[PDB]
């Protein structure tokens, strides 16, 4: 008979796992809680949920599990099924699904002094409020709140986990280099841990692990921003096309359709939260409105181009403003049978001259919109992405 | 704790959890029931299911679980697994996808007087008959009915903890705003058991939708394309591509119709306002395209083949142009020479009659441009504002 | 509490693994009743009917009988169903693996041994979708309940009776029923069915079937799919009034309408099951209008070809010109300057031939417009009159004279 | 009567077997666990979720001195089968699992021989985290790993080891994933190039912490790209050839811009399709994604060039002056390289002046027409070579992306089942 | 029943379900195994997983579970929970998403002679390597492999109940037709255990797809758009719009090819014939577009700058068709010459269009002879 079997029989002769280990009535059990992150699996912005793979480093003391190793062949510690011993109901209160408890249920390590250590593994899906502004140039701040579901501050005292040596406490999420998978979409800037209390109830206390993660904006630049920049370039180019070629409407309306399609296909990536509008959606809407106004002004230019003295009479103010002022500023500086047929050609020539004046106004107006749209598109696009690049997580996590 | 271990041994020795905690079988178990809403997980309108995160606070006295604190070192409260004691069988009546009762079975607090407080968590996925009339400026009234399911009011009577569900630790949705919430207790006689009443508590939530997401992502493009439908009448028919613009807008509205159809449930109880707007815009585009084809046919009417009716010439050349002031509308050698003069004379007459049809066509365009822009704004600004007025 | 003594006495020498047959050749009568609280959904993609029901199972267990006078007049107890023998009534035609009830509530036990169990259940049952008349269709779904473990020599499944009258329908409690909003329940009959290909020792010989015959409310589909599709398919016909002179854009309009019809086809395929036993009615209409659009694109191509040919590249035979321009418009509604002069007359001679080809194309356009209008209108009317005339049968079972209503 | 019942009762009940105690005589000794993996079927590799789903058999072997009997004392019983819930088993778990499934799927019987040798071969369906290198998609190879660890005991209590096999009397470790030809299905999309197995020890950790040892099984798999080539790459190239061909359309036709616009739209659709079938990681841009970006940029340039050509074509002397240098270059320098009472007579005099203006007017627009053709030809011979060279180069680079001949950088050993190292 | 209660108490009093039902350990348990297919729930081709509803009939004799009916009131058959007795460890080898063994654990039938019949239900989600060649007119052969998994053939040998799986209560799929189905028993030596054989039964179903859904949703539009491709040849270059619907048809064919790709698994074992047809149609459309561009360029050829070569003029105009005041007159003569040259170019373009149209109709009628 091995001595470990005898020690286990002695320890659990009258042990009750349902009783909190308070040696005297009124004592509190101090529970050290720490977190080790092995993989930040997913951050689903559609359902606002962060799923991660973690180890819960739990430590406490159970005075009932004490023995003299000299009397048991020098057994200094044991590994026991976790259901055989009392454990604090340290659960994640921030979970998005119904899973409060850990998954793996590894053995607890019990030392001869009564120090019980437990490091269960879990796949945790916690609730994270996504700050949709600045998406996809944003940092998120997702919290994992751990506390005993049943025992309150009068029964258990939550503390931070100690280091690999017992010299000092760890106030951060531990990352094991040998067992950590870096997420390809997020970079962890801060991983602090802090104990939290609530006023108006001196019985609440939790340990919150904060993950401040900055999104790497690639796969969004190259798949939304660049094509939309190209479409905006086409929209600017619309005003350089001559009205004499039936391609103004095709180009402008196809650009608008492409931007709308990109917006629709991006609608399944952004969250449905209506607190604010993400910056990429704002840029898409700005481009959509710009291309719509490009279509409107191309329609106006085509209307002006086909006007005729037989159809319209040129207002004095329009001729004055456009023909006089604009081109300097925009650099756009320019036997009776025989008698009848001569006058007929003469009548057409003066009629043709007035037709060209309408075509000149359209050409002058087209150039003005070409420069105006280019300035608005360039400044507007640069401004949107100027402050997008300035959104960075703070140096102080604030814990 | 040795005292607590001995107490737990004593309490559960001769305790049967199958049996109700009443001194006499004619008594009823009075259970205080409260609901704490922690988070509104989601409101699936297509499947008409609202899933929420809740805590189901339940308080009742168990006379078999009382002890004298002086006999156990002064212990006044303990924690017990809920699987060890009799529990109420609270059931969510309107369960759509999930558990009718509690399945987590957390621990409960038991004090020396026998009083028990049990606060298990739950994810309630209940059926919500969503009203799709004013989507997305709608408010939904979603409810949760909780009952005992096996005992009448004379056995396991339940009463609400407070007139309203507890939202003290409720986290803001960001997609919905809780306009109101309240719980009501009902005595119901079912066709199973008409002799005695069964007690239930129904907690209802009236939640207003925050429409910023749907407005930006759906409504604004629809407005832009409707405005483009209106704009199509300022495009000259001599340039062509009127059909290009009308068709492109029509295709965009078809795609948005598909997108909106993917969002709302297929129930026919009421027609969504967004669906009414989509149908109105579709009819608007169809009418614009028909009128555009009429205008194009009028512009290309042959002078020789088609002679302009006197009435239409009168109206569309004398009356309508003068009505509107904002527009710029206007209000052998010898025989060979005799042959070319006759040819140019006939061509001049043909040209004058040709431009007459073109002039009439653009007069109709100006009339239809004013009409279509006017009806467009009153079809959206005055119509959408009915719900926005509230 | 005397209920403790009573329940401890009843369940002492009791094991739930033994069917409570009093003697040999004793068959347990099990009565089934179904209450439909809410018809949650009918998923066409997986052909699954999801319903919220209360399943009332009644039987008799002689072991759980006592004397009321010996227990202070107690005549009713609640015992958890995990501690008792159950007839093992399961939904046989479940899409998922869920055979049994969702909750396992307490069973009400009476002093005479009567056992009354009313557990709730969310049932996802199989029923093939008849897609012929979608969206003007009515579906005929069924819930089949059997005993998973006992055959007809051990249990006797029956429909419950109230006052000597059998309940041969799905019960609907007015207190806790919710209208679906998309499906209207027309008939809800129930019946006991046999196989006759199995003997009464096979556990599938006897079953109880509850039928839900439901009619779809098509207003949503008519508003959101049918009407826009009809409008675009009518827009098809506008090509016959557009010019054929590198303007008007007949081909672009027709092709774009065909593309819109394709988009509607994708939407409908998204909203219909993939049974592949019949073509949906709206699917048949879409196929019809796409083929009409394809003929109109071809007719537009033909009209453009015939109206743009010139004497330089084509020869206008007097037979064709005479036949068209005479028969059709009647039937329907309509030094020396000689070198310069002779060359001026040349353009007139060539130009006149072009006008004749232009007039022929317009004649074809007017003639084909009425054929297209007639074909589209009849096809639109005939297809959607078929759905409008698709009526739910007057009786739950077409031969039975009975109505199966309370 | 069956002797197995008597033997099992003696082993478990009579001897008071404890399944929660290590099969060790003294607490300071270590239990050796030989571990092996058999790949029955590589079910899937979801790139979007970065998850490898595999059907495997886990082979555990160890010794339990408590499960020892004299065979001739029990009518020559030479093998026994016991449920795992009755005997001590080592809890080896897949640490890098995406879902919450750490253990094997089915807890089959364990086989124990009279010398105490215990073998366990349960099946499992494992969904593990495999980060995807999208750099050379679809001509890419992935490197997934299954990391098994012992978290119920530390390295001082149980030691994980690779299963050993004997050939001609010599024992060698099985440093590879076992693939049984009788029971194995080729994936049809992924081909296994390397399948090594390693026993990893971390010196910076301590042997009393359960994070000191593990056994990792590696799967290096090359994607078969014929499906992706035929279904995505070929239509992209064929469509881009139309953007190339848009330069040959005369400006008189009103379709010069529409062709290029439609090609751009199709390329954008293909770009979005590529984005859908890939994870949203920022490690690198996919090869197909880089090609699509380059093609879309070049097609945008083609659209701009077509706009320039159309603008030049419709220039007229009424609004534009044909400068001498532009005329000379675009009319001779570039085409050479590209190898392209009595007033009746006075009334008659006025007519010929108007005819002279028309003939001069037709000359200037004729010259503007030839300017547009030259710019079209110049772009046709300068953009098409770039697109052909760009298309060939990118797809040649992907086609030359093979997994390395060795599964590990500094390791000269080839972890092949045909060449055992120790034997 | 008192008799049945006493019988069940007696049978399981000293019954150990860990041990096989053999009188002597050198004997083997003979288990009759049958499969009853209730419903073909789904066939996911992209994930290559077939999920079905089955009953796994298993019959075997347990010598420890026999009694004399005379001692128990004539009872000859009882129902026992499956967890109370020894059960075979049948495992679905090719499990893809689900459970390897039975998980429902329904009751079983036991008679006084020790014979046990157990018919538990199961949802088998097994791996099927689907053949994508003749999509959607394709038959799929999919199997279920069931074995003892821990006992060799000398311990718990199994045999098939019949040579074919039972489909007497099989719900018609509507999406698939069961062309054939059969079970085969195999003796396999694995790498684990080469010394002794392990027994398994493989049930294979060959099911033909009903193509009406895919025909209507995919094939008909593709044929419509192919017929739309030839039309560009008859569309005069003078209207424009040739490139318009040419590219429209090309984009439509591309979209439908994309849909077909989304329908089929990404495996590269074989190329679907539907995919080959779509790819060849797309190549034909590309060639038609190239010829369309050539025809438009030829039609708009400048009479002055470009002069017609002699050979092309001769063939395309002869072989295939048979198969002050002085200034204005000079200007009109030059314009007449230019117009004649332009007409020659346009005639050549028209004759190319007609040749291409004749080529496409041949393709069409030869495909009709193919039907
Ligand atoms: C000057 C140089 C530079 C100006 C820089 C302005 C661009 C950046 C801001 C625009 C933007 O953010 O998009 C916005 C619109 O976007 C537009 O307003 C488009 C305007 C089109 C210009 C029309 C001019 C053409 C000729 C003239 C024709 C006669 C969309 O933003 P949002 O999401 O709707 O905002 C709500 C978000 N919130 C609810 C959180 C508050």
């Amino acid at each position: 008979s091995v001595m470990e079997d005898t020690l286990l029989s002695v320890l659990f002769e009258t042990y009750n796992p349902k009783v909190r280990p308070a040696q005297t009535v009124g004592d509190k059990v101090t529970v050290r809680v720490g977190l080790t992150l092995t993989n930040l699996l997913i951050l689903n912005e559609k359902i606002e949920e962060m799923t991660t793979n973690v180890f819960l480093n739990l430590a406490w003391t159970d005075y009932r599990l004490q023995w003299d190793p000299a009397a048991y062949e020098g057994i200094k510690d044991l590994r026991i099924p976790s259901s055989d011993v009392w454990q604090p109901d340290i659960v994640l209160m921030n979970n998005n699904d119904g899973s409060f408890e850990i998954t793996l249920h590894v053995n607890v390590l019990v030392q001869h002094t009564g120090a019980v250590s437990w490091q269960p593994s879990a796949i945790y899906r916690s609730s994270c409020t996504i700050k949709v502004m600045y998406f996809p140039f944003d940092w998120q701040n997702c919290t994992m709140v751990f506390k005993s579901y049943t025992y309150d501050t009068s029964e258990v005292t939550l503390q931070h986990a100690l280091d690999a040596k017992g010299e000092r406490e760890v106030k951060e999420i531990v990352i094991n280099k040998d067992a950590f998978t870096e997420n390809g979409q997020w970079s962890i800037e801060h991983k602090p841990s802090r104990k939290n209390w609530r006023s108006d109830d001196p019985s609440y206390e939790d340990v919150t692990f904060y993950l401040i993660i900055q999104r790497k904006p690639l796969f969004y630049i190259v798949y939304t921003i660049i094509p939309c920049i190209l479409i905006s370039i086409l929209a600017i180019l619309v005003f350089y096309l001559p009205p004499d070629a039936g391609e103004k409407m095709s180009l402008s309306i196809s650009a608008l359709l492409a931007v709308t399609v990109f917006l629709l296909l991006l609608a399944d990536k952004v969250p449905e939260t209506s607190l604010s509008v993400p910056i990429i959606i704002r840029y898409l809407m700005f481009i959509m409105i710009l291309v719509a106004f490009s279509v409107i002004l191309s329609v106006v230019v085509l209307n002006l181009h086909h006007r005729s003295p037989n159809t319209h009479t040129m207002p004095n103010w329009i001729r004055q403003i456009f023909i006089e002022t604009l081109p300097p500023f925009l650099w756009i500086q320019r036997v009776e049978a025989i008698k009848y047929i001569a006058e007929q050609l003469e009548s057409a020539s003066e009629f043709d001259d007035l037709k060209k004046d309408w075509q000149y106004v359209a050409m002058v107006a087209d150039r003005l919109f070409l420069y105006v749209f280019f300035v608005i598109c360039s400044i507007g696009t640069f401004s949107i992405f100027l402050d997008a690049s300035h959104n960075v997580p703070p140096d102080n996590p604030f814990a | 704790s040795e005292h607590e271990t001995r107490l737990v041994a004593n309490l559960l020795e001769n305790y049967n959890k199958v049996i109700r905690p009443v001194e006499h079988h004619t008594h009823f178990v009075d259970i205080t029931v409260g609901l704490q809403l922690i988070q509104l997980i989601s409101v699936d309108e297509v499947n008409q299911i609202v899933e929420t995160n809740v805590r189901l606070r339940q308080q009742w006295i168990d006379v078999r679980l009382r002890w004298n604190p002086a006999d156990y070192g002064g212990i006044k409260k303990i924690r017990l697994p809920s699987d060890d004691v009799w529990l109420p069988d609270l059931v969510l009546y309107n369960n759509a996808d999930g558990d009718f009762a509690i399945v987590h079975m957390t621990k409960l607090l038991l004090d020396y007087t026998g009083k028990i407080m049990w606060t298990p968590p739950a994810i309630f996925k209940s059926y919500c008959e969503i009203i799709v009339t004013h989507f997305p400026f709608d408010q939904q009234n979603c409810t949760m009915k909780l009952g005992i399911w096996t005992y009448d009011g004379t056995k396991v009577s339940i009463s609400p903890e407070s007139d309203r569900p507890d939202l003290s630790t409720f986290m803001e949705s960001g997609e919905w705003v809780m306009k109101d919430y309240r719980g009501w207790k009902h005595w119901v006689y079912y066709t199973c058991c008409p002799d005695t009443p069964y007690l239930d508590i129904t907690y209802h939530f009236i939640m207003q939708r925050i429409p910023l997401y749907f407005v930006v992502n759906v409504i604004i493009p629809c407005l832009l394309f409707s405005f483009l439908t209106g704009l199509v009448f300022y495009l000259p028919t001599d340039s062509g591509e009127k059909m290009t613009l009308s068709i492109s807008v029509l295709l965009s509205l078809t795609v948005f119709l598909l997108v909106i159809v993917e969002l709302i449930p297929s129930t026919s109880s009421a027609v969504p306002l967004i669906g009414k707007y989509m149908l109105f815009t579709m009819i608007f585009v169809i009418s614009s395209i028909i009128i555009t084809v009429v205008v194009i046919n009028t512009h290309h009417r042959s002078p020789s083949t088609h002679t302009m009716p006197q009435w239409v010439r009168k109206i569309f050349i004398d009356t309508i142009p003068n009505v509107m002031f904002f527009s710029t509308m206007k209000r052998s050698a010898i025989e060979g020479v005799k042959y070319i003069a006759e040819h140019m004379k006939s061509d001049e007459e043909s040209s004058n009659a040709a431009e007459e049809w073109k002039y009439v066509a653009m007069v109709i365009d100006h009339i239809l441009l004013c009409v279509f822009m006017l009806i467009c704004i009153i079809g959206t600004v005055s119509v959408f504002a009915g719900r926005l007025i509230e | 509490n005397e209920e403790g003594r009573l329940i401890e006495k009843l369940l002492g020498d009791y094991d739930k693994r033994i069917i409570p047959a009093k003697t040999l050749d004793h068959i347990i009568d099990v009565t089934l009743k179904l209450t439909l609280t809410n018809l949650i959904s009918l998923n066409e993609k997986e052909e699954a009917l999801t319903t919220n029901v209360w399943i009332e199972i009644q039987w008799n267990d002689y072991r759980l009988s006592w004397n009321t006078s010996e227990y202070e007049g107690i005549d009713l107890v609640r015992i958890p169903s995990e501690l008792l023998w159950l007839p093992d009534v399961v939904l046989e035609n479940n899409v998922d693996g869920q055979f049994e009830v969702a909750y396992y509530a307490n069973v009400l036990v009476y002093n005479d041994g009567s056992m009354y169990w009313l557990p709730p259940a969310i049932y996802r049952s199989t029923c093939p979708i008849a897609v012929t008349y979608f969206p003007f269709d009515w579906q005929n779904c069924s819930l089949v309940f059997r005993s998973q473990t006992y055959n007809a020599h051990e249990v006797n499944l029956q429909l419950s009776a109230e006052e000597g009258e059998a309940v041969e329908w799905i019960h609907i409690d007015p207190e806790d029923f919710t209208e679906n909003g998309e499906w209207t329940i027309r008939h809800r009959p129930a019946k006991k069915n046999y196989n006759w290909q199995l003997t009464k020792d096979d556990t599938d010989f006897q079953e109880i079937i509850f039928f839900l015959i439901i009619q779809r409310k098509p207003l949503f589909y008519i508003i959101n799919i049918i009407a826009p599709c009809v409008l675009i398919s009518s827009l098809v016909v506008l090509v016959y009034f557009l010019p054929a002179q590198a303007g008007g854009q007949k081909c672009t309009l027709s092709i774009s309408v065909l593309l819109a019809q394709t988009i509607f086809l994708f939407l409908i395929a998204q909203k219909v099951p993939e049974t592949s036993l019949n073509v949906p009615l709206i699917g048949k209409y879409l196929i019809f209008v796409m083929f009409v659009s394809m003929l109109i694109v071809m007719n537009c191509v033909i009209v453009l070809n015939v109206s743009l040919r010139t004497p330089n590249t084509h020869s206008l035979s007097e037979k064709i010109k005479h036949l068209f321009l005479g028969f059709l418009p009647k039937y329907l509604g309509m030094e020396a300057c000689n070198f310069i002069a002779k060359s001026t007359k040349e353009q007139n001679d060539s130009g006149s031939e072009n006008e004749n080809w232009v007039l022929i194309g317009k004649v074809i356009d007017k003639a084909c417009f009425w054929i297209a209008l007639l074909l589209f209108s009849i096809g639109t009317l005939a297809i959607f009159l078929t759905g409008h005339f698709n009526q739910v049968p007057e009786f739950p079972f077409p031969g039975d004279p009975r109505k199966y209503v309370p | 009567v069956n002797e197995e019942e008597r033997l099992i009762n003696d082993l478990l009940i009579v001897n008071k077997y404890n399944k929660h105690v290590r099969p060790v005589k003294h607490n300071n000794e270590v239990v050796n666990i030989a571990l092996s993996l058999t790949l029955s079927n590589l079910i899937s590799l979801k790139e979007t979720d970065e998850t490898l789903t595999s059907n495997v058999w886990m082979d555990h072997a160890w010794y339990d001195h408590r499960l020892t009997w004299n065979a001739s004392e029990y009518s020559d019983i030479s093998i026994l089968r016991l449920p795992p819930e009755l005997v001590w088993i080592p809890d080896i778990v897949l640490q890098n699992n995406n879902d919450g499934q750490y253990h094997v799927a089915y807890f089959c019987n364990v086989l124990v021989r009279p010398n105490g040798y215990v073998t366990w071969l349960p099946p499992a369906i494992f969904r593990s985290s495999c980060p995807i290198n999208v750099l050379y998609f679809p001509f890419d190879w992935q490197n997934c790993s299954l990391k098994f660890t012992a978290l119920n005991y530390d390295a001082n209590e149980i030691t994980m080891d690779l299963m050993t096999d004997t050939i001609d009397g010599k024992d060698y470790p099985i440093e590879w994933i076992i693939i049984d030809p009788e029971a194995f299905t080729e994936n049809g999309e992924w081909e296994i190039i390397h399948k090594p197995a390693k026993k990893n020890i971390y010196p910076d950790k301590f042997p009393n912490g359960t994070n000191y040892q593990d056994v990792t099984f590696y799967l290096i798999i090359r994607r078969k790209p014929l499906f992706y080539v035929i279904n995505f790459i070929t239509p992209c190239v064929l469509i881009s050839f139309l953007a190339s061909l848009a330069f040959y359309l005369p400006a008189e036709s009103g379709e010069k811009m529409s062709t290029a616009i439609s090609v751009l739209l199709a390329q954008a659709v293909f770009l979005l399709l590529t984005s859908q079938r890939l994870p949203e990681t920022a490690l690198a841009v996919p090869l197909i994604g880089k090609y699509l970006m380059f093609i879309m940029s070049l097609v945008t340039g083609v659209i701009v060039n077509c706009g320039i050509v159309l603008n030049f074509h419709f220039r007229t002397p009424s609004t534009h002056v044909l400068s001498t240098r532009v005329k000379q270059i675009f009319l001779e320098k570039l085409p050479r390289i590209l190898h392209m009472i009595k007033s009746g007579i006075d009334s008659t005099n006025y007519i010929v002046k108007q005819i002279k203006e028309k003939n001069a007017y037709d000359e200037e627009v004729g010259n503007w027409n030839l300017v547009g053709q030259t710019i079209d030809r110049l772009s046709m011979f300068i953009i098409t070579p770039v697109m052909v060279l760009g298309t060939i180069f990118i797809f040649v680079m992907g086609n030359f992306n093979h997994p390395p001949a060795k599964p590990f950088e500094g390791d000269p050993f080839d972890y092949s089942s045909d060449h055992p190292r120790c034997a």
